DNA sequence: CAATACATGCACAGGATGTATATATCTGACACGTGCCTGGAGACTAGGGAGTAATCCCCTTGGCGGTTAAAACGCGGGGGACAGCGCGTACGTGCGTTTAAGCGGTGCTAGAGCTGTCTACGACCAATTGAGCGGCCTCGGCACCGGGATTCTCGATATCGAAT
DNA sequence: ATTCGATATCGAGAATCCCGGTGCCGAGGCCGCTCAATTGGTCGTAGACAGCTCTAGCACCGCTTAAACGCACGTACGCGCTGTCCCCCGCGTTTTAACCGCCAAGGGGATTACTCCCTAGTCTCCAGGCACGTGTCAGATATATACATCCTGTGCATGTATTG
């Protein structure tokens, strides 16, 4: 499942990524809790509406900095387990296809 | 009443204690009454030369207070104090801001 | 589509930033307690159990990053020397044989 | 009796001296043998200060005898007394 | 003794007849001290060298303008050599 | 065809013959009128020993072949047996006389 | 004057064969006649310095081991 | 007239010569050279103990800090050699 | 009154111990100097001079020689690293250098 | 042969990002007031180092003739210097993790620092003498010279490895 | 099997090493002088030693967060190689002044003598500099914006390569 601070594979345009859930929020109660307790969101805190009726988690992206930490909904959040480790990997495949046929087009065009 | 002997040479910087390191301070068993003096005028033109130049540093890094990164600029930026004290590292000083122009972006 | 790409520099831009940054700045660059260790560990076999004043090794700390900065440009030097950028250990033994303490 | 403190010279600090001296790229055997530099450095350093030591019958080390030593070999310090 | 020695008031002095707006840190007033003893050192033992190098025995001003055209580079020289003339000829006119 | 050494034999030859001897590698009255002109401009009408002079010879001769050994190891470190004058203002540079 | 370059192409040769160099630049010969030549004025200065301390005006070996002296190299059999 | 008396260490480099070598010959120049050696070493060793002396505070030139001194600028091999020579000379000094 | 004996008779030394107190006192070194200061500044004087001689008969040894020539002198003070570093700085008249020659200025096969 | 799209090289928008800039705030080292005590200044004396006249001599300066080793100029050519290129790897840069340096608090003590004593010991001065230094005079190690050997160099012909 | 390049050797040339020969002038020993080392005694005083104080240096500990370490990707230098040019070694001839040496002259370095100006030394006085205490503003620290500026894409000015 879902937990704080547990690890989470993430949609990220079209490649998966492991995040760590820093806030899970509740759309019914318009709260959010957090890790170093309830709160609400902040003045300058926000959700996007596409997700923020479904349940979001704050998720802070592995190797990369805090200015790509981000809520996502269940659309965009999966729970870290094989399946969809395997996936991760399954789409890792098709993005390092797409970087041979980037190979492949630049190599014609430099003939 | 008695007159020190600055103020009969002009100086700022004492004669009396200057002779006593002459003395005690074991360089010669005779010394002139006019050699401390001139030793603390040349004294006070060296010290006056580094610390202008020290507070020429502090009103371009706009403090007004003396640091010793001033200091080090005003030794550093003198090309004659360069071979005086190039011999010498300072206290807190850092270096110059240079850079070797091979080391610059194209 | 588009995938992103993350906003490292060019390797010399940090480097310069970084040398700028080091050049103004004026405190210790190593840490006391470790270089502290390397004073009492050298002074063992000249004699044993001796004690230092605090302010004796911070001024073996800062005169030992006299001694190694003013090596630093005269190196930088002997690398722009063989018109390279990188320095190399044969600089510093060639910069220590031409101030004689080779 | 402390023993293998030689590497407290850290990497990092080895570098941060070289980036104040100007130089851009460092190469990777530079660090030990630069420590062995100041190792040679600080050991004659430390003779002539723990000589100007035990000369005055002390037991410590006093900053004084430190910029004493370094006003004889040629590497002076200012800021610590004349 | 308890008593320690040092031109702290003096080159405060001359640092007012320069600037009399500017301040001083302590660390940096002992930069000034230990270099105007250095300097005071390299100076006498030059001038007490060359007045045994020449067989002579006593500390006079004209060795020791000799030892500061010598030892400081020419530009401070010229003018150290004027301030200390023009100094010396105001004590022997005032005796 | 009459013998030729090739270019570095005879140097290295004269390298042993001018390391192997003693004697003082420049023309003394030369050397001589150098160091007359050369104290003309601090003092007119100055007068020098012979002793003196030979004294300056030495220490020039001295002050070269030191600053010389320190080019050629500051030449060998480029790759290369031919000195330039970059050389030596690097070795001067180090030494800190610039 | 002319007797800057009074110190020979040829000598400044010898200098460096003594020295160890094999090979020599065109462009060393000038420049180090100037390195040569400030080094001299250097010393000579100090030395003449020294001359017109004494009351003297003829300058001394003695004289010049003491320039070299002050200037940090030493001399041996000159005197002193 | 008949000159002055010009100071040097000549005949006692010389029979120290014949300590080390009972037959071996010295030039002039070489024993120039020698002289301004030993004043040289001397000075360096004499400033470095009256210095040395004076650091302390102290107005005494003694055996200690000339001992100090010599360890100070001759090195190891120069220096416990030295040191153990001077020591017993000192002693042997003391006993006559 | 006894018999005059010199003090570096006295100390077992060859190097004149008043003379040397002469030279400390007259130098301006301080006003006061010990007794036993001249005679270990003579002997150390000895060793250093013992040491410098007996390399120089060496290198007179090797070249075939019985003077000693300043030659003989430099090739004895360049050859002790010890010495090196005591007279690095110094210069001996009539010395030349140590014959050596570095690496790739050897011919090459 | 012209065009035009393509490729290659500046111009610029734009987002990160780290650093300079503005403002509050506090804080602790700078500076200023005080007491004092010890070191600088006033006055007088001794005497001795030093400035000045003399002199002489010796050691430096100037010039003039011969000779020759060395400097200068020049031709050639072959060896480096230097430019370019490619490939590998070695740190450069950046993000996460450990960890250990850094600040504050605490104590304790050993050793630096100041005071009194006094006794060993060096400073100072008369005698004197023996070592040490100025002069002289032979001689043999050594400088210079010449001929044979040795070692090094260099270039013209056999012989094995490599490519085809 | 054939050709070719690297090395392998022989022989000529040539620079230096080593062996006699011959003359030479610094060097080591003798002699004479003379003055600083030595003996001896005293007298002040400086450092060794004992003892008391108190200060910062050592040791520990507990929380921090800046940094150390490590690792992973990347790309730009390090260097190995090659081509080409030009610059300096090598050798020869011509010149030229360096060197020896010889003599004339005189300039000042060195020494002696004198006489005196200044300075070490001593006593007394007094005030200036330093240890100490405080209050207080220059600058450190933190926080929020502004802006250079770095990197990169992308978009247009221009070479150019292919095509109609």
């Amino acid at each position: 499942e879902f937990a704080l601070g547990g690890r989470c594979l993430a949609f990220h345009g079209p490649l998966m990524y492991e995040a760590k859930i820093l806030k899970i929020w509740d759309p019914s109660s318009k709260m959010y809790t957090s890790i170093p307790k309830p709160q609400k969101l902040g003045e300058d805190e926000s959700i996007p509406e596409e997700i923020i009726n479904g349940k979001c988690f704050f998720i802070h992206y592995q190797g990369w900095k805090s200015s790509w930490d981000e809520w996502v909904g269940y659309d965009r959040i999966r729970a870290y387990n094989e399946e969809n480790i395997a996936m991760k990997k399954r789409l890792a495949n098709e993005a390092k296809e797409a970087k041979k046929s980037l190979l492949e087009q630049q190599k014609k065009k430099k003939l | 009443k008695a007159k020190t002997r600055s103020s009969r040479a002009g100086l700022q910087f004492p004669v009396g204690r200057v002779h006593r390191l002459l003395r005690k301070g074991n360089y010669a068993e005779r010394v002139g009454a006019g050699a401390p003096v001139y030793l603390a005028a040349v004294l006070e033109y060296l010290t006056a030369e580094i610390l202008e130049l020290a507070g020429n540093a502090a009103r371009d890094n706009k403090k007004t207070r003396i640091i010793p990164r001033h200091l080090q600029l005003a030794v550093r930026n003198d090309e004659e104090l360069n071979k005086l004290l190039g011999r010498v590292t300072i206290a807190q000083g850092g270096v110059l801001p240079n850079i070797q122009s091979v080391l610059l972006p194209k | 589509g588009g995938v992103k790409k993350p906003h490292r520099y060019r390797p010399g831009t940090v480097a310069l930033r970084e040398i700028r940054r080091y050049q103004k700045s004026t405190e210790l660059l190593i840490r006391k307690l470790p270089f502290q260790r390397l004073v009492r560990e050298i002074a063992q076999d000249f004699k044993t159990d001796l004690r230092f004043q605090s302010s004796a090794v911070m001024a073996l700390q800062e005169a030992s990053e006299a001694y190694l900065v003013a090596l630093f440009e005269d190196t930088n030097l002997a690398a722009i020397h063989a018109k390279r950028v990188t320095i190399m250990p044969k600089d510093i033994q060639l910069a220590r044989r031409i101030r004689g303490e080779r | 009796v402390l023993r293998d403190n030689i590497q407290g010279i850290t990497k990092p600090a080895i570098r941060r001296l070289a980036r104040r001296g100007g130089v851009k790229r460092i190469s990777g055997l530079i660090y030990e043998e630069t420590r062995g530099v100041l190792k040679v450095f600080l050991e004659n350093v430390i003779r002539d200060a723990v000589t100007y030591t035990e000369h005055a019958k002390r037991k410590t080390v006093t900053a004084m005898d430190v910029v004493y030593a370094l006003k004889r070999q040629g590497r002076t310090l200012y800021g610590f007394g004349g | 003794k308890t008593r320690k020695e040092s031109y702290a008031i003096y080159v405060y002095k001359v640092l007012k007849q320069v600037h009399p707006d500017t301040g001083i840190s302590s660390k940096a007033m002992s930069i000034m001290n230990s270099f105007v003893n250095d300097v005071f050192e390299r100076i006498a033992g030059e001038a007490s060298r060359l007045a045994h190098y020449n067989k002579r025995s006593t500390i006079t001003s004209r060795e020791i303008q000799t030892a500061v055209r010598l030892l400081l580079p020419g530009e401070l020289a010229k003018h150290a050599v004027s301030e200390g003339t023009k100094a010396v000829t105001k004590y022997t006119s005032a005796k």
